[PDB]
């Protein structure tokens, strides 16, 4: 029936900015063309329906245009929430084809983190494991490399990471590095580290703690 | 106008049927609006599963679901449901009910949509969270901020929801997305920056909600004791 | 297998 496809995959943009994404549909579907904005974790918020008619409660520097095979979605006065997914579908007739989804973020200055480090606390250590969290607050660009040292000696195959969504004011993001190791394993070191490089640091943080002090 | 709310349960073990139901406010289930469900699977876009016509009872598939899906209504009950028969892994996924508007000839869009229900698919247990907490300290100090937050580990499915101080507290909060570990269970962590001089005056709760276990837990987080 | 068509949008604005 209908493959719908969207360009470009993924943009980034700043605010003020007038930013056009477009999709396209492999057979005519006149305008019967929809727009969602999805926000990280939520249901998706229907922004244009009939390729260019502006739904009720929607801001006014979203617009649409196009019909046949090829569309657009503009967004105009771009504004920090904007950061989204970006979904086109055809919904006149099933199957109702979503396209692939446009990833928007948003572009600021360069930020440095903040960088904080906790113990694992004395209940997860009667449990028989010992958790060392690395904080890494308020940055940007997302890009950033933590790198963990037990007495000196580089760690590797025993920590994972997150990173939140943008901030919808400041646009900066947050990550979370998690070490783990056994109790016993924890209580044979001194020295726990966390090292960070980042864009914004003219040379790598390291955060640091002696086990029980 | 109107307004959905999902309901289902988090966790299905394979060959087994998955039954969602959807609650409307504000319109009749017997209307001219087609009502709708949609999923996502883990780290991909939304796909169409199918919907059912208010007033005529006319139901339409996605073909690559059609012969395990049926999707049905009860306008007494101001519901409509789906069932998704024969499970596997692949149908893992976050499943949302929306209203699809109508037109006299050519229909609108999805306009409202339910808040999702997050479906896993999968014959491990059910396994409510161990709160552990990450103290404030001077190595989490910076100026006159001070970091804190709640370690939530080693919990089956997702998702959890945390606030602090039951919602009053959401200036400078970051709850970060689960990691899966190697024990197949998952973790994630909730901090917050808070003025360091409130340490020793306001007291700072973080409140884990883990539905598919019904597991509210609150744990508080205080410096230590050394 | 039959395709959600005008005709079947009209009919649901029935009863």
């Amino acid at each position: 029936d209908i493959q719908m496809t969207q360009s470009p995959s993924s943009l980034s943009a700043s605010v003020g900015d007038r930013v056009t994404i477009t999709c396209r549909a492999s057979q005519d579907i006149s305008y019967y063309l929809a727009w969602y904005q999805q926000k990280p974790g939520k249901a998706p918020n229907l922004l244009i329906y009939q390729a260019s008619t502006l739904q009720g409660g929607v801001p006014s520097r979203f617009s649409g245009s196009g019909s046949g095979t090829d569309f657009t979605l503009t967004i105009s006065s771009l504004q920090p929430e904007d950061f989204a997914t970006y979904y086109c579908q055809y919904h006149n007739s099933d199957p109702f084809t979503f396209g692939p989804g446009t990833k928007l973020d948003i572009r600021r200055t360069v930020a440095a983190p903040s960088v904080f480090i906790f113990p694992p606390s004395d209940e997860q250590l009667k449990s028989g494991t010992a958790s060392v969290v690395c904080l890494l607050n308020n940055f940007y660009p997302r890009e950033a490399k933590v790198q963990w040292k037990v007495d000196n000696a580089l760690q590797s195959g025993n920590s994972q990471e997150s990173v939140t969504e943008q901030d919808s004011k400041d646009s900066t993001y947050s990550l979370s590095s998690t070490l783990t190791l056994s109790k016993a394993d924890y209580e044979k070191h001194k020295v726990y580290a966390c090292e960070v490089t980042h864009q914004g640091l003219s040379s790598p943080v390291t955060k640091s703690f002696n086990r029980g002090e | 106008q109107v307004q959905l709310q999902e309901s289902g349960p988090g966790l299905v073990e394979p060959s087994e049927t998955l039954s969602l139901t959807c609650t409307v406010s504000g319109g009749s289930i017997s209307s001219s609006n087609w009502w709708t469900w949609i999923r996502q699977p883990p780290g991909k876009g939304l796909e169409w599963i199918g919907n059912i016509g208010g007033n005529s009872g006319k139901t339409f598939y996605n073909p690559s679901l059609k012969s395990r899906v049926t999707i049905s209504k009860d306008t007494s009950k101001k519901q409509f449901s789906l069932r998704l028969s024969s499970v596997a892994a692949a149908d893992t996924a976050v499943y949302y009910c929306a209203r699809h508007s109508s037109g006299y000839f050519t229909l609108y869009a999805l306009d409202s949509w339910g808040q999702g229900v997050v479906v896993t698919v999968s014959s491990a247990s059910t396994k409510g969270p161990s709160v552990f907490p990450l103290a404030p300290s001077s190595k989490s100090t910076s100026g006159g901020t001070a970091a804190l937050g709640c370690l939530v580990k080693d919990y089956f499915p997702e998702p959890v929801t945390v606030s602090w101080n039951s919602g009053a507290l959401t200036s400078g909060v970051h709850t970060f997305p689960a990691v899966l570990q190697s024990s197949g269970l998952y973790s994630l962590s909730s901090v917050v920056t808070v003025p360091s001089s409130s340490l020793g005056t306001q007291t700072y709760i973080c409140n884990v909600n883990h539905k598919p276990s019904n597991t509210k837990v609150d744990k508080r987080v205080e410096p230590k004791s050394c | 297998l039959q395709k959600l068509n005008s005709w079947d949008v009209f009919g649901n604005w029935f009863d």
